[PDB]
Parts: C-alpha cells; sequence; structure tokens
C-alpha cells in the first residue's frame, strides 16, 4: 500500500 | 430462442503528463490529465452512466466522478501511481460496471513528456434489448 507514488514507468 | 448475440465496444484510456516550468507551492512538479473516451470521437455516453476516477489518497476528494463527457481528470502532482477507473453502464443487468487499474506513470525531468493511449475492448454476450440498443448507438 504505502509509498506507491513514484516516478518512471 | 434460436438467436444469440455478442456486442463489442471499444474504449480508449490514456493520460498526458509534463514537467512544470515552475513547481506549485505544494511542491507539485508535474501537470497531468487522464481520460476515458470512445475511439475516433464515438459517443460512449449512449451506454456509459458515469466514469469514476479513484485518485491517490494524497489528493483532496480523491473519488472524482464524471457523470457526463468529457470523462477526465486534470491535476498537478509530484509522482505517478495506479489509478483505478470504474466505467458504469446504463443498464439494470450485470455487468453494471467494469474496472481498470490504470497506470498513471510520470517521466523524470529531462525526459520526453508522457502521452499514453491504452486500448480496451469490452464484450457483452446477450445483453438486454434496451442495453444492446444503447451499445450499438456508440
Amino acid at each position: 500500500g504505502k509509498g506507491g507514488k513514484g516516478l518512471g514507468k | 430462442m434460436a438467436s444469440s448475440c455478442a456486442v463489442q465496444v471499444k474504449l480508449e484510456l490514456g493520460h498526458r503528463a509534463q514537467v512544470r516550468k515552475k513547481p506549485t507551492v505544494e511542491g507539485f512538479t508535474h501537470d497531468w490529465m487522464v481520460f476515458v473516451r470512445g475511439p475516433e470521437h464515438s459517443n460512449i455516453q449512449h451506454f456509459v452512466e458515469k466514469v469514476v476516477f479513484h485518485l491517490h489518497e494524497s489528493f483532496p476528494r480523491p473519488k472524482r466522478v464524471c457523470k457526463d463527457p468529457p470523462y477526465k481528470v486534470e491535476e498537478s502532482g509530484y509522482a505517478g501511481f495506479i489509478l483505478p477507473i470504474e466505467v458504469y453502464f446504463k443498464n439494470k443487468e450485470e455487468p453494471r460496471k467494469v474496472r481498470f487499474d490504470y497506470d498513471l506513470f510520470l517521466h523524470l525531468e529531462g525526459h520526453p513528456p508522457v502521452n499514453h493511449l491504452r486500448c480496451e475492448k469490452l464484450t457483452f454476450n446477450n445483453p438486454t434489448e434496451d442495453f444492446r440498443r444503447k451499445l450499438l448507438k456508440a
């Protein structure tokens, strides 16, 4: 769940 | 009866993202837009009741409902995420809706901007006459 936000494909 | 029916409809899911020239006061580095539409300007409102975009919990009012076209969300943010999209149908029979887990990915700064198109085909075996009629107007 947590820390699902990210950059890149 | 002797007769049987399979109706197929085309949906286009997609998103665009660009790095901002200046980030927002909240620290949002990207502007993005996500959408659901018919191919080649086809009017899916004939059979679509609403589209619900389930944004990440960090956004205010994260359940964004589009009862009419355009079915889209325009936002600013700092990172990509999986964005569940529910497409509700104008019917009183199953399936009432379909869900897609949409990959709302953002590129890094100094990379080309995102412009993604995802193609989905829905199949309805033996829909009701009323629902069949709505589907084939699109």
